[PDB]
């Protein structure tokens, strides 16, 4: 939207099954991201698990 | 740690320091500066 804050990153999941387009990242606010990487837009955060 | 602590009361959100954004605004212009000062600083120790 607008309101945008700078979160810590405080892990990381990645897995062969899952492959290389997905990347699991956990936050300090308690939330969950969803970085799949693309050779189109270099990042997007698809999905957002307990906003 | 003041440097820290201005930005998790931000997270948190219910009350902020008085006089202490103008600290945390310039912050990041510190964390360049330091770096950025360090690179000389090194440089000489190990010149002298």
């Amino acid at each position: 939207g607008e309101n945008e804050e700078i979160i810590g990153g405080t892990a990381l999941e990645y897995n062969v099954e899952a492959g290389p387009s997905k990347f699991l990242i956990g936050t300090e606010s308690g939330s969950i991201l969803t970085a799949n990487k693309k050779l189109k837009k270099p990042v997007e955060i698809t999905t957002r698990y307990g906003l | 740690r003041l440097l820290k602590e201005v930005k998790y009361f931000l997270l948190l959100r219910l009350e902020v320091p008085t006089t202490a954004k103008d600290i945390y605004t310039k912050a990041e212009t510190y964390r360049t500066q330091i770096v950025a000062l360090d690179m000389i600083v090194d440089n000489y120790n190990h010149i002298k």
